[PDB]
RNA sequence: AGAACUGGCGCUGCGGGAUGAACCGAACGCCGGGUUAAGGCGCCCGAUGCCGACGCUCAUCAGACCCCAGAAAAGGUGUU
RNA sequence: CGUCGCUUUUUGAUCCUUCGAUGUCGGCUCUUCCUAUCAUUGUGAAGCAGAAUUCGCCAAGCGUUGGAUUGUUCACCCACU
RNA sequence: CCAUCUGUGGGAUUAUGACUGAACGCCUCUAAGUCAGAAUCCCGCCCAGGCGGAACGAUACGGCAGCGCCGCGGAGCCUCGGUUGGCCUCGGAUAGCCGGUCCCCGCCGGGGGUCCGGUGCGGAGUGCCCUUCGUCCUGGGAAACGGGGCGCGGCCGGAAAGGCGGCCGCCCCCUCGCCCGUCACGCACCGCACGUUCGUGGGGAACCUGGCGCUAAACCAUUCGUAGACGACCUGCUUC
């Protein structure tokens, strides 16, 4: 079709300041900073105006699979804005039958050492992506909490745990055992 | 990023084609790759030139959407594009590119003798600034 | 005498056909840094048809027969050979004017390198489509010299900064020197006829 | 077409050109990786296999049915007199592989090293290194000799060590040194290279390179058997007795339409004398041989903590086809490639 | 003192695909790479200079080992600045890729 | 396998279809210049090295030229 | 009940090639290839509780035997796997 | 296997499960961007080492001979091809280029504000020599390093194929190594081709020709048996 442009904008609150080197975006905020390069995605970005901080992503030329990626851009900025002010917290809970899951942390809140999963002798050590924090819950049974700024480093690491607790050579519809994610939240609440 | 657009009234240079080397005024974009243009004060009349033919310049003209030749003629010489186009650094480069093409054999000799002269002058002078640059760094 | 082609950013087939014609016309052509030649189509696609190339193997003894080269220099060399009449002695002599080098050797690191804008990826592919590097489909297929080459590139390119850093030192100087004019009698005739 | 009965391949195609190998001394195809943090050390060593005996050891392996009992094991013993380091080779890497940078040899080299550099030592005037020794002592040749270690230290990334064997200490009639070139895999290259200038023309024992119960590899050239037929070279099934023109032959050496004899078929040629590398041969004992004459040399090999005799590992009557061992030795569990009196390079 | 001739390589014989024609050569005169700008070189005498081991000259007073085959530029050949020339003998096919020597002689400029 | 009608091959080369009995151009004394048919013009391989026009399509088995040398029903929120 | 295909390991149909000759069944022996996968790796689905099975996916790396009868290919049986 | 011993790990990923996430305001493993993933695949380990290369040793006396290196002039023999060199940033492409005050890496590099330019003119559509016919007379402008070298001495840079480059002190020497102007001369060979360079090229044979050096080793024959069809292969041969 080759339409004339589309554009979404992303409003920026005051404690976070987005600066851009190009199609690379640098996001500094209160609880750290993080950056993403979009040198594959063929769009211009424009932060415009002092004292209000609006980011304008627009694509002038394009087709229907090139128009679909202008929202994917602006929805990745809002995960960089939300994660650098609030952060991400994926609470996940252990579900077990007869055998209780023994889950500890070896290395400074990075390595996760899972044993006594389904009565097996084999420990399952999970080393995580750099930028998340491991923490066994308090005032709750068998809950594991991951905290960090960047969603794709939180969420991929929360996927490695759930994938490691995979029941093999069995009926997966019974034998419902695993450390499944149960909540998608923030580190700081209600801002 | 994208500091100059096409637009109703945008002055464009025409690089190749049947009107190669003349300015035009973009009047109406017609479909996606073809634009209605004219130049009333630069000897190119009204037609649809393709966009890959043209070169965007940085002069805009505030005339209405798809007017006649007359109002574009008024806006061309109210804004006085032709003196502003001569007094730019890019039409000096296309002026300079044709002066070098019509350089005769006798002038090309005279350029050669006056080129190899002044490059002696700088080389016998740029050596002096090297000579004083170590003389700072020797104490 | 001899032209020197930097090979990165170029396409495999678009560059090697232009090398194949310029080498039939008597020139001596040297393509340098043929590690980063791009090749169209995504990487898993092009890695398939190179693995299909590896099993084209004569049954009775694979020692004689198809010689699968794996360095991206000889990948590029073999592409030129299929666009030459190499079974004739005019096509044999055409290959002897081609000398292809991976990385940048020291006879050819201080020359000025040329590019072919016919064959560039920036020119010729639509930017929203995927391409493959010849360096890492060589590395995926038995080329065991990627690390020892990419070490010698950054040893090469670090020595090339300190040359260019001091070059723009030199031409800041002869531009500061030509401010000290004293010569505008000679500046008449060049600006008159394109300085 | 579809054989009716599946059998596997006779022989391995991984060792295919069953060729007389181009070397009598085994070449190390690939040295062990070297890291700067680990101490500085050699990696291989030359030895001469002398024969086999067996042994009696107390096994200790929990879980098995043998645990805490006596087991006999067949062991080979390899007489390894201490090597003498002679030269230092550096290798700088290219994108065409490793390349020899340059070599520096010792000041005065031995006489049995020089015997390696000649195919006719008797008809010779022995003139090797006579002009190369004079540069260690003439000072103009010396202040550039130290220059070639500093350019060695700067550029090349893996350095090795040229050593040879002391063939004066063996009962063989050979007297030519076997000149090997082995790799120092220690720390960084400056400590790796000052570790070799310090010990040119000095001996390197075997217990300094290897250790007890430190599992190594044997590299050798196999027992050469000559030009032998199909059923012995490849262990192919013999034909039944009634067969005209021949029993011990492979019958069908291929189909019709490939129309050529394949490489993958078994036929007659040279068996043995091939280069092979064994993997995972355990060391049992590093013995030392035939010490001082102050009181007595002391034979005292093969005297374990339960035997306590004046034994020595050379058996009663001397080794068959080898001689009588007077040197430092290594004993290795299992069979080991080669005839007796044959060079084979032990390697980590 | 200096070069009074423009450089050109002998690219091949005029040919179809299978059969080739020996009587007409074709050239790639250097620096000219379009059919519109080849009109200068038409009619120009062009030469193929080579060596042997016996001797001949016309003007030099002593015969040297250099000898030559003359010939002239006939017409244009396709859209890309090629040029076909018809010499007085045929080129020996040793000359493929080697230069020839295109003079400026029969001048209308 | 067997008929009809016209042409062809057999008796017949040449250009094009990579290769070829019959297909498409086209028929032949020995040559020079000119031009074309059928076919083509990234490089083998003569000629697009045109600032060619407009769209369509991404394949982890793409596709690519009469005869002609490989495929169907059915299905696809893949795009148009 | 229909109906659309593929393959040339069956048999036909054909008679183009070989009648101044291409040695004609099977077995033995040995190599290599194909996948339309029996097992083995990693998986998805069951009317998958477990165990055993069954249906599908990437997949030909590796294996797929010993005998009684019979010229047998095929068949049938004993036994292991 | 009728005795004994040994048999070796990485990468990208297939199937498939997923991550964020649009298209389609939600959803969704996908469209761009990610993760895990295997008897398959490629490599390692291992077997052979290319009309593929390195590094190093030794380089022929005797009695006349002989052989390298450097410095040479002198001819003829054989193979021909070219007619000025560019001596270097990295790269990006919905982007880059130059100059720049301020705070950080043993008197140099990392950053940001600022100023420029940009169908790139600090433009290989370009740049430097140059289209140098020579010299003499003879003035202006430009320039006080001289520039070639058989110079001698010195340094230190460039290992991926360094086989090249930069700097310095003395020196027979030039003080005409440029641009404009004055003066008159040279083969002015009588209209004409292969001219003009790289080039005192490449390769071989010899001779008059200065200095500096150098004084071996392969193969056979003999022996060995770690080897063997034969060749090949591994070895010995001192007046102790
Ligand atoms: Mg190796």
């Amino acid at each position: 079709m080759k339409t004339i442009l589309s554009n979404q904008t992303v409003d920026i609150p005051e404690n976070v300041d987005i600066t851009l080197k190009g199609r690379t975006v640098i996001v500094k905020g209160p609880r750290g900073t993080l950056r993403r390069d979009f040198n594959h995605i063929n769009v211009e970005l424009s932060l415009l105006g002092k004292k209000k901080k609006r980011l304008r992503v627009d694509k002038w030329w394009g087709n229907r699979k090139e128009l679909a990626t202008v929202r994917t851009i602006c929805s990745h900025v809002q995960n960089m804005i939300k994660g650098v002010t609030l952060g991400f917290r994926y609470k996940m809970r252990s579900v077990y039958a007869h055998f209780p899951i023994n889950v500890v942390i070896q290395e400074n809140g990075s390595l996760v050492e899972i044993r006594n999963f389904l009565g097996e002798k084999y420990i399952r050590r999970v080393r995580m992506r750099p930028g998340v924090a491991c923490s066994v819950s308090q005032a709750q049974k068998d809950e594991l909490i991951l905290e960090g700024n960047d969603i794709e480093l939180v969420s991929n690491s929360a996927a490695l745990i759930q994938q490691a607790t995979t029941v093999k050579n069995k009926d997966i519809r019974k034998f419902l055992d695993g450390i499944y994610v149960s909540e998608k939240g923030t580190v700081q609440q209600a801002d | 990023v994208f500091r100059r657009f096409v637009e109703v009234g945008r002055v464009a240079y025409v690089s190749f084609g049947p009107h190669a080397g003349k300015l035009v005024a973009i009047v109406d974009v017609i479909d996606q790759n073809r634009a209605l243009v004219d130049g009333p004060c630069t000897q190119v009349r009204r037609q649809a030139m393709p966009f890959k033919c043209m070169q965007l310049t940085d002069f805009i003209l505030k005339f209405p959407h798809s007017a006649h030749q007359k109002y574009v003629r008024q806006a061309w010489q109210k804004a006085d594009i032709n003196t502003k186009w001569a007094a730019t650094r890019w039409a000096k480069k296309i002026e300079a590119r044709e002066r070098k093409a019509k350089m005769t054999d006798f002038d090309r000799f005279k350029v050669m003798k006056a080129k190899k002269m002044r490059n002696r002058i700088i080389k016998n002078e740029v050596k002096k600034l090297q000579k004083a640059a170590l003389l700072k760094a020797s104490p | 005498q001899v032209l020197v082609l930097d090979g990165r950013g170029h396409l495999l087939g678009r560059l090697a056909a232009i090398v194949a014609k310029q080498v039939l016309l008597g020139r001596k052509v040297v393509v340098v840094r043929c590690e980063g030649i791009n090749i169209s189509g995504n990487f898993y696609r092009n890695k398939l048809k190179y693995l299909a190339f590896l099993r084209k193997r004569m049954n009775t003894n694979p020692s004689r027969g198809p010689y699968h080269f794996r360095a991206p220099s000889r990948i590029f060399w073999r592409t030129v050979r299929g666009m030459l009449p190499h079974k004739t002695k005019r096509g044999q002599a055409a290959l002897d004017r081609l000398k292809v080098f991976d990385g940048i050797p020291p006879p050819y690191d201080k020359k000025k390198r040329m590019v072919v804008p016919a064959a560039l990826k920036v020119v010729r592919l639509k930017p929203t489509r995927k391409f493959a590097y010849l360096g890492r489909l060589a590395h995926e297929v038995g080329w065991k010299y990627q690390a020892v080459t990419a070490t010698l590139e950054e040893k090469r390119k670090e020595k090339a900064k300190i040359h260019y850093r001091k070059k723009k030192q030199l031409m800041r100087l002869r531009k500061q020197a030509e401010k000290n004019v004293e010569k505008k009698i000679d500046k008449y005739t060049e600006v008159l006829k394109t300085h | 077409s579809h054989r009716k009965f599946s059998a596997p391949r006779h022989g391995s195609l991984g060792f295919l050109p069953r060729k007389r190998s181009s070397r009598h001394r085994g070449k190390v195809k690939s040295f062990p990786k070297d890291d700067p943090s680990k101490p500085v050390h050699l990696t291989a060593f030359l030895g001469y296999k002398a024969g086999m005996t067996h042994i009696v050891r107390e096994v200790d392996r929990p879980g098995s049915k043998v645990n805490k009992k006596e087991v006999v094991e067949a062991v080979t013993i390899v007489e390894t007199p201490p090597m003498v380091v002679v030269g230092i080779v550096g290798y700088v890497e290219t994108p065409r592989g490793l390349r020899t940078f340059k070599t520096v040899f010792a000041e005065h080299i031995s006489d049995e090293c020089k015997r390696r550099f000649y195919k006719n030592w008797h008809k010779s005037k022995k003139k090797a290194f006579t002009k190369y020794c004079k540069k260690w002592q003439d000072e103009d040749g010396k202040k550039q000799l130290e220059k070639d270690f500093s350019s060695m230290k700067k550029y090349c990334q893996v350095i090795r060590v040229i050593a040879h064997t002391q063939m004066r200490l063996l009962p063989l009639r050979q007297k030519k040194a076997h000149l090997m070139e082995i790799q120092v895999n220690g720390g960084t290259v400056a400590e790796k290279l000052d570790w070799a200038r310090e010990r040119l023309e000095q001996q390197v024992p075997v217990n300094q390179v290897f250790g007890q119960d430190e599992m190594i590899d044997v590299i050798g050239v196999t027992k050469g058997k000559g030009y032998k037929g199909v059923t012995s070279r490849w262990h192919t099934k013999k034909l039944p007795r009634k067969t005209h023109r021949g029993l011990r032959k492979v019958a069908c050496i291929g189909a019709w339409h490939p129309a050529r004899v394949a490489f993958s078929v078994a036929r007659a040629g040279q068996k043995g004398y091939h280069h092979r590398t064994e993997i995972n041969k355990k060391i049992y004992k590093i013995g030392q041989g035939y010490l001082i004459k102050d009181g007595k040399l002391i034979k005292n090999n093969a005297s374990t903590d339960y035997d306590l005799s004046d034994k020595s590992i050379n058996p009663l009557g001397g080794f068959v086809h080898y001689g009588e061992v007077t040197n430092d030795f290594v004993m290795l569990k299992g069979c080991v490639v080669g005839t007796k009196k044959r060079v084979l390079t032990l390697r980590k | 003192s200096g070069r009074l001739w423009s450089k050109a390589i002998f690219a091949g014989y005029k040919r179809g695909l299978r059969n080739q024609r020996e009587h007409t050569a074709l050239l790639k005169i250097e620096g000219v790479y379009a059919r519109d700008e080849t009109e200068f070189y038409l009619g120009k005498r062009c030469a193929y200079v080579y060596k042997a081991k016996n001797n001949t000259v016309t003007p030099g007073g002593k015969p040297n080992k250099t000898r030559v085959i003359w010939g002239k530029v006939t017409r244009a050949h396709g859209n890309s600045g090629m040029v076909r020339a018809k010499f007085r003998s045929n080129l020996p096919a040793k000359a493929i890729g080697h230069r020839i020597r295109v003079m400026l002689y029969p001048s209308r400029i």
